[PDB]
């Protein structure tokens, strides 16, 4: 646990180092994010003096997909392991990626081919 | 489970020892008078659940009874006995006018809220307001539990006896008559205590290596006494690691930069683990921390000349017995740990008289108790051929006995 | 920081002895000690983007693991030493390890990143371990689903495909029953794949645990004349057509039929069933002791043959194939993405080469046969030598060599050239509709033209592996729950 | 050691049957305050044993509580709370002010000598002296009790107190302030209850064939008062056998040779034991003995119309449900057995009042409280398809339950 807390802490101080802000009590209030694909209503509404390009979903699409994903946890009748994840690797039925094994062995193969199709 | 069979073994040991009859065994294995009642309640949502009490008075021979109060969720009757007895063992051994006692609640500070804690301390008190008075039982403050408790409970036994009783209840605030130094009683003890040990064992308190494992309030007071006393500390320890220097560690800086909780580690710098802070050379070892510690693996790697159990049972048989064979002195924790009590016994004298003492009479008296006991204890331990917490034991009870014996009980 | 795989060197289990190998009818291997298990999983580098896993038909062949095994994830559980958390891990995905790992031709050892000019690490010795200490130590015991709703699937096939789909059903919460015409259920499993490979014990237990599940098979009940489709659809619900597919193609070359000439799935199930029997003392098989055997077709179903005749103790045995003799590397229009060409030198064939010393030879390729001999008995078999030659397009051919013509003396003969669809037009009960004999359908959503008939397996995959079949009973299953109770995670 | 179960399981069967929450029976299932206490004594020979004590009060809303106290050497603390649980249910049913409780002591009457019984009940009353009083709690006399105990406990807590309290304990002397009729309490409640019975039940009393085992104090008072009402008893029976006249057996004559034990049987001549005198055919039958008597092989043989269950539980469930079905009217115990607890609540008010009643008024205040209570509870168990057994729980709960709601505890 101890060192849990120590690592995140560390974390967060690199967090805040990236951006230039040396104390986490300025960073506490200073809000440095900003949102892709988020309505500029609901930015205005909660999340006001965040800067956002495309607007985006709204607050009854975020309700759906956490209910979504509430339900479908909650669900859970099959077996009791968590599915693999897919943020940093790739595993087949996972999360998309631009460079699947498809994409990668088939331009390996036209490159060394000289092949057009 | 096993921790009233532990409490009646060693009081067993104890009693033959000293030789008295068995009837006194037979009195002094259970408490005297243990009260179960039911407290209504009323919660937020307006619906009303049942908190199971307890009350637990091991003896009053000597006179008025006194105990804690612990909210704790696991908190049982085997728990509650055990810890009268503990709790008379120390007033025996302290040589207090107390015989002993405990209290609890089975509840959940955790989900319970602000008013609904006010709420059933009050039903606590207009549950077992009978056998609670000023020459009959004296609470005090223990686990989930603190000054706001204790004023709310003085409050409510003032508005039923009809009449102010601050002497009622121990641990008030200061505003309501409390005693200065409330907080550093434990530290003060300790420090009394390494003291004296030092002096009979020839350990030159003047640049004596010590090490603190543990940095809360105890901890920080212990550290601060020490440095201000002339003895070098070499080793502090926390929830988040620890340091080590020869040579000090700038303990003014450390208690300037102390924050809430008492950690004091750097962020990024490793830290020592408590498994190896225990090996780290030192006169004076002060276990002030997690239970389960010394065991037999670092027995034989343990080094100091002087160990005190400021914590509650740190140790376990197979250490202690490996310590004596060493020649370790090993101060009991029933000794370490009777500066709350021995403050709170202060602040209940100062409410029966009305006037208030100063921080420099409370330094002066407890130092003065704690000398005596440790003095008392150490030489009769050093004329019968047993451990210092054979000896603890014994004195404790050698007074309850002893009153017994007048009262004709038995 | 991983280094095994080229701090270590890829090693093999202990097996039996080639020579003593031809004596009893049992495993011919054994899964790794502890150690040797933990070496080779620490072989595996924790390879991100793992290309074992793809499981995809590539070139027109199969590469990855189809049932998408976490191996990564159990190679790195075997390396750190747990194996009930391994084991679990296993078990999320696939459902027949034990017939998996000693049956599977492990694509996946064939392409994964680690094969790039190097030996590939032991995924199926080590899935195989795995699964083989979890029965020893018994941690495999029925689930036994206690929520069940009233419902009634009636698969039929008791193949792996069949097996699969019943115990997904099962464990949704559904009663199944599954119609097969052998005496034992199993399919393929049971009777096809040679005692070598899969004894029958464990295929036995794994169905025992089925039936403590709850399955209730149902034996010798062909669902063909016995039963119609109609009273069928009338008392289930849904039906899972995993038939299977068995009927394989002839030669149509004069000469086949003078008596001699056998099927290899027919002659495989007459032998497996007699000894199980009676430990093939019923005399109720074809027995070539003191005669020739030669088996036209090569791949699996003639690896099989070849060690069936060769445990019969036959005098010669010579396998016969019209595919070039495949190189001992690598060539330039192959590579590792891609499931390799290269010499294998399986069981069945070491074996043969060893045991024969006055013809320690196999794999007598580039030729396949012409008109046999008559009168009675096969007497001789002529053949000639067929290249392959581009054509028209730089398109192969196959163009035979006149002056090649050789003769070989044969009195048994075993066709194992390929098979075909489904038991078509035998089984037109149902309005489904076939193309090459296979059953119509697509990966995913297998509903056909009629309501509540699903295909699976072989059935519409052509020929496939138990792999294929496990994956496409589980997907099946999944179908056929959405299509009943509309939501079900899988 | 299924006594505390079966308590909590008819307590909430009625409560169910009430519908009030489970609240109520959360607080109701275990009594409020429960003291165990050491007793030191000191033996003709001078050597020092030391007694085991016990109280109980289940509830003190109604208003004091009330409990007997037995010196059964195996006296323990779940059969304390279920007997508290059981009075408070017979003061319920009664309609009485009190909440109902038990005490205890583990000793031997047998082995225990006259001057050191004394010493025992007088070291009890000085153990438990705070948490009881006149507006606190009563003692009364229960088995292994009798008059000279009440007298000395009377005596003590006069001391204690200072003053005189007469009416801080029940049962006494005739001399010390006693009520009249304290022996035939249970005869006259039985004889209420039993012509109450028969006249619901259309019985005519005058002629009644009547059965009475067992013809301790019990059975001859009532006896007594059946053949001064009208009715004609068929059979008696005792510790060494019975009787049989279908046309009377002259009570008159049996009760003046009625020796001190109250056996009857001659000695020459044959008698009939219990389990055919049960058979034999009468209106009403009255066992009042050994329990566990009727069961499923006599449940078909019994033939009496008005079964009352003087004794406590002499029946099963079995019998009671046979008995339902055949339609035969089974009184329970709980109100056939209450004359003692009215008479002692008589008592109680007398000394309170200061001014002794005659046997007459106390003859006319019992039976018209028998009458009602019996006529309430028989009511209540005709609106309600359930058994008299039920009835009864759940009337002696209505009260408790009800006061506690209005008291606001919930
Ligand atoms: C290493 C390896 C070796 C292999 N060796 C062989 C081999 O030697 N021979 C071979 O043929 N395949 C072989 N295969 C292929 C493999 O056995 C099959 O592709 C697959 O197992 C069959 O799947 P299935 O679910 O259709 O099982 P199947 O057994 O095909 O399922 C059909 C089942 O239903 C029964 N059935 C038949 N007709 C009907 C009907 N009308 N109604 C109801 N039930 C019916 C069948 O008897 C059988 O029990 C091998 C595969 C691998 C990976
Ligand atoms: S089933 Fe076959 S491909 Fe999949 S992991 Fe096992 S051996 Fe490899
Ligand atoms: S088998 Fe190949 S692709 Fe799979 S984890 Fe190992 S190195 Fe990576």
């Amino acid at each position: 646990v101890s060192k849990y807390g120590k690592s995140i802490t560390e974390g967060v101080v690199k967090v805040m180092s990236k951006m230039g802000i040396s104390t986490v009590q300025s960073y506490r209030g200073a809000q440095i994010f900003e949102a892709v694909g988020i309505s500029r209503d609901v930015i205005d509404r909660y999340f006001s003096g965040t800067a956002s390009q495309l607007g985006g979903i709204d607050l009854q699409t975020i309700a759906e997909e956490a209910q979504r994903r509430h339900r479908e946890a909650y669900q859970d009748d099959y077996s009791k392991t968590l599915e693999p994840g897919s943020d940093f690797q790739w595993r087949n039925g996972g999360e998309h990626h631009a460079f699947n094994p498809k994409t990668i062995h088939t331009l390996q193969w036209a490159c060394r081919r000289n092949d057009y199709n | 489970l096993d921790v009233l069979k532990s409490t009646q073994t060693v009081i067993h040991k104890a009693l033959e020892k000293l030789g008295y009859p068995e009837e006194v065994y037979e009195l002094l294995k259970e408490p005297m008078r243990l009260l179960t009642v039911k407290i209504p309640v009323r919660m937020d949502d307006g619906s009303v659940k049942i908190f199971t009490g307890y009350r637990a008075q091991h003896n009053d021979s000597v006179g008025p009874t006194k105990g804690g109060i612990r909210f704790h969720p696991n908190v049982t009757e085997k728990e509650v006995k055990a810890l009268s007895i503990w709790m008379s063992l120390k007033c025996g051994i302290i040589d207090l006018p107390y015989g002993g006692g405990k209290g609890g609640i089975v509840c959940d500070p955790r989900d319970m809220s602000f008013r609904e804690l006010e709420r059933l301390s009050r039903g606590y008190v207009r549950a077992i307001s009978q056998i609670v008075g000023p020459t009959k039982d004296v609470p005090a403050p223990d686990v989930f539990t603190n000054s706001q408790i204790m004023a709310w409970m003085m409050d409510e036994y003032s508005r039923i006896d009809e009449f102010n009783s601050p002497g009622f209840i121990t641990g008030k605030p200061l505003v309501l008559g409390g005693s200065h130094g409330r907080e550093s009683a434990t530290a003060k003890g300790v420090t009394i205590c390494i003291k004296e040990a030092a002096k009979k064992r020839g350990i030159d308190i003047k640049g004596a290596r010590v090490v603190v494992q543990g940095f809360g309030n105890a901890g920080s007071y212990l550290a601060k006494f020490m440095h201000d006393a002339g003895a070098k500390v070499v080793g502090i320890s926390d929830a988040y690691g620890g340091l080590y220097d020869p040579e000090g560690l700038d303990i003014d800086y450390l208690l300037d930069r102390r924050d809430s909780f008492g950690t004091v580690t750097k962020l990024f710098n490793d830290t020592i683990t408590n498994q190896e802070l225990l090996e780290l050379d030192c006169d004076i070892l002060v276990p002030a921390a997690i239970e389960n510690q010394i065991t037999e693996e670092n027995a034989h790697n343990i080094r100091a000349k002087i160990v005190v159990e400021a914590a509650n049972g740190p140790t376990t048989l197979e250490g202690t017995k490996i310590l004596s064979d060493r020649d370790i002195l090993l101060v009991p924790d029933v000794l370490a740990s009777a500066g709350g009590v021995t403050v709170s016994y202060f602040e209940w004298v100062q409410n029966n008289q009305g006037f208030y003492w100063s921080e420099e009479e409370v330094e002066e008296k407890l130092e003065k108790m704690m000398v005596k006991s440790f003095n008392n204890i150490y030489e009769m331990a050093n004329n019968r051929r047993i451990d210092m917490r054979l000896a603890a034991y014994m004195v404790g009870v050698r007074k309850m006995a002893e009153a017994s014996r007048f009262r004709g009980w038995i | 920081k991983p280094t095994g795989f080229m701090e270590i060197k890829r090693e093999k289990p202990a097996e039996r002895d080639p020579l003593t190998r031809l004596k009893d009818w049992k495993e011919y291997s054994a899964p790794f000690s502890e150690e040797a298990s933990k070496r080779q999983g620490a072989r595996c580098m924790d390879c991100g983007t793992p290309f074992c896993q793809i499981g995809a038909d590539i070139n027109g062949f199969t590469s990855g693991c189809p049932i998408y095994n976490l191996i990564p994830e159990w190679n790195g559980l075997v390396y750190r030493g747990r194996w009930k958390e391994a084991l679990e891990r296993l078990l999320k995905t696939n459902n027949f390890p034990e017939f998996t790992g000693r049956v599977c031709p492990a694509p996946c050892e064939g392409s994964c990143t680690l094969a790039i000019s190097d030996p590939a690490v032991s995924i199926k010795n080590i899935e195989r371990t795995i699964i083989d200490k979890g029965f020893e130590n018994g941690w495999i015991q029925p689930r036994i689903p206690k929520k069940r709703t009233g419902k009634k699937v009636a698969i039929v096939g008791s193949g792996p495909a069949g097996l699969a789909s019943a115990d997904q059903l099962n464990q949704a919460g559904h009663s199944v029953t599954v119609f097969e015409r052998a005496d034992r259920a199993g399919g393929l499993l049971t009777y096809g794949i040679p005692n070598m490979k899969l004894e029958k014990g464990i295929v036995e237990r794994r169905i025992k645990l089925l039936t403590q599940e709850g399955i209730d098979f149902v034996t010798n009940t062909e669902i063909g004349v016995d039963i119609t489709a109609d009273e069928l659809k009338e008392q289930f619900d849904a039906v899972i057509l995993c038939t299977g597919a068995q009927k394989q193609r002839d030669l149509l070359i004069e000469g086949r039929d003078s008596k001699g000439v056998h099927y290899a799935m027919d002659y495989l199930t007459l032998a497996t069933k007699s000894y199980l029997d009676s430990n093939f003392k019923d005399k109720q098989f074809i027995d070539a002791k003191g005669k020739d055997v030669i088996v036209i077709g090569g791949g699996d179903t003639g690896a099989d043959c070849v060690a069936t005749a060769l445990r019969q103790k036959a005098k010669s045995v010579h396998q016969f194939g019209k595919h070039p003799k495949l190189p001992p590397a690598r060539t330039n229009d192959n590579m590792w993405p891609e499931q390799p060409h290269v010499f294998t030198l399986e069981y069945a064939y070491e074996e043969a080469e060893a045991k024969f010393g006055r013809d320690p030879r196999e794999y007598s390729i580039q030729t396949t046969k012409m008109v046999a001999d008559k009168n009675g008995k096969l007497k001789e078999l002529h053949t000639i030598q067929m290249e392959k030659v581009k054509n028209e397009h730089g398109k192969y051919e196959f163009r035979e060599l006149p002056g090649t013509e050789k003769v070989w003396p044969a009195q048994l003969v075993f066709i194992a050239i390929g098979f075909e669809g489904t038991e078509q037009p035998l089984l037109k009960q149902f309005g489904v509709n076939s193309v090459n004999n296979k059953i119509s359908a697509a990966y995913g959503d297998y509903q056909t033209n009629i309501d509540g008939v699903f295909a699976a397996g072989d059935a519409r995959r052509g020929q496939s592996l138990i792999v294929w079949a496990i994956n496409e009973g589980r997907e099946v299953a999944r179908e056929v729950d959405r299509y009943l109770m509309g939501s079900s995670v899988l």
